[PDB]
């Protein structure tokens, strides 16, 4: 808010920096390969439509607007059980 | 090398005698000196001014007397506290208080006794009561022209200071001189008896010694009716009619609610014969 009392102060922002992300990796170590759909067109996804690709857990990124339209893929291997609707790390079932 | 924006704590004490013995002079220019205590590099306090006799012939670095001070410190010692000198102030009432042609030939030879040597002036003519007004410097070295020329860090205390900038000659003097901040630390001991001995004998001196009848009501009502149609007129002056006369114009004001209150000074004031008498 004020780092002009000291300069530190603005060094101190170091503290906003926080990780956030999803994942859809399936159980411990093992890194399932799924690929879903998704309705959001690439522009959201530039950083300076049809189907997207999303991770196969590294994951994919999401916008917290995108995971309404997001659906999990019903031809793959590896399904979820628990119902998909918000982000973070959810289970993945086998089939 | 490493330098850290300062923060000068005054004492009710010290500010007495910076716009006393300022008025002391008025017209002419005075010259002070600063007394307090160096706690750090990026804070400041003056705990103590006193007044140097005045310069009649114009204000020069020998207007300080040596064996003044020397005589001072020593009554210091029996006084309660006997702090060292830290730097230097003066008055300049005929202007906007800038640093003059004198003012920097002093500052080398005061900022060479000591460390700091915070150059302060202080105007009497800016204001009379709520405005802070005074000033205050300290001479950035003209010698680092060759190193990094903008002090300092923890900026907006300068930054905000640097606000209103005040006109042009003022921060023309920015060159080779950067102001410092003046912050008080609490007196408010003192502080709150300073407003309970200004408000108190502001009040009536008791609150009761003061507490042209019809006449002041018949001196009134001329302002409370002879006033009305010039006033009255004005809505006959809105009627135009209509409408070849630029508008709006809006002559409710003031008239209004000055006889507004003109009863409520009448009213209550004659509450005093319910009031006071039972
Ligand atoms: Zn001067």
């Amino acid at each position: 808010t004020q780092f002009w009392f000291w300069f530190p102060l603005s060094h101190f922002l170091s503290l906003a920096y926080t990780p956030t992300c999803v994942i859809g990796l399936n159980k411990d170590l093992k890194m399932p390969k799924v690929q879903y759909k998704s309705n959001c067109k690439p522009s959201t996804f530039a950083y300076p439509t049809a189907k997207a690709k999303k991770k196969e857990k590294n994951p994919a990124r999401v916008m917290p607007a995108q995971l309404k339209v997001l659906t999990m893929p019903e031809t793959c291997r590896y399904q979820p059980f628990k119902p998909l609707s918000i982000g973070g790390i959810i289970i993945l079932k086998d089939t | 090398a490493v330098d850290t924006a300062e923060q000068v704590y005054i004492s009710s004490l010290a500010l007495l005698k910076m716009l006393k013995h300022g008025r002391a002079g008025v017209p002419m220019e005075v010259m002070g000196l600063m007394l307090g205590e160096f706690v750090d590099d990026y804070t400041v306090r003056v705990i103590d001014v006193f007044a140097m006799p005045q310069s009649g012939t114009g204000v020069s670095v020998e207007a300080v007397d040596p064996v003044f001070q020397a005589k001072m410190l020593d009554m210091l010692k029996q006084t309660g506290r006997p702090e060292m000198v830290v730097g230097w102030y003066h008055s300049h009432p005929g202007f906007g208080c800038w640093l003059s042609g004198v003012d920097i030939n002093t500052q080398q030879s005061f900022e060479a006794l000591s460390e700091r040597a915070v150059a302060v002036v202080v105007d009497p003519i800016q204001s009379v009561k709520g405005k802070v007004v005074i000033d205050a410097f300290r001479l950035i070295n003209a010698n680092m022209m060759v190193l990094g020329h903008e002090p300092r860090q923890t900026t907006s205390n300068l930054g905000h200071l640097n606000k209103p900038s005040i006109q042009a000659l003022i921060h023309g003097l920015n060159r080779h001189y950067y102001s410092i901040t003046i912050n008080y630390r609490k007196n408010e001991l003192e502080q709150k008896m300073l407003l309970n001995l200004h408000k108190k004998s502001w009040m009536e001196g008791l609150t009761l010694q003061d507490y042209v009848v019809k006449e002041m009501l018949e001196l009134a009502k001329n302002y409370n009716k002879a006033v009305e149609e010039e006033d009255k007129m004005t809505p006959e002056q809105l009627a135009i009619k209509n409408v070849g006369k630029q508008d709006p114009k809006r002559h409710l004001e003031e008239h209004v609610d000055v006889l507004m209150t003109s009863n409520i000074v009448q009213c209550l004031a004659a509450m005093l014969d319910t009031v006071v008498f039972k």
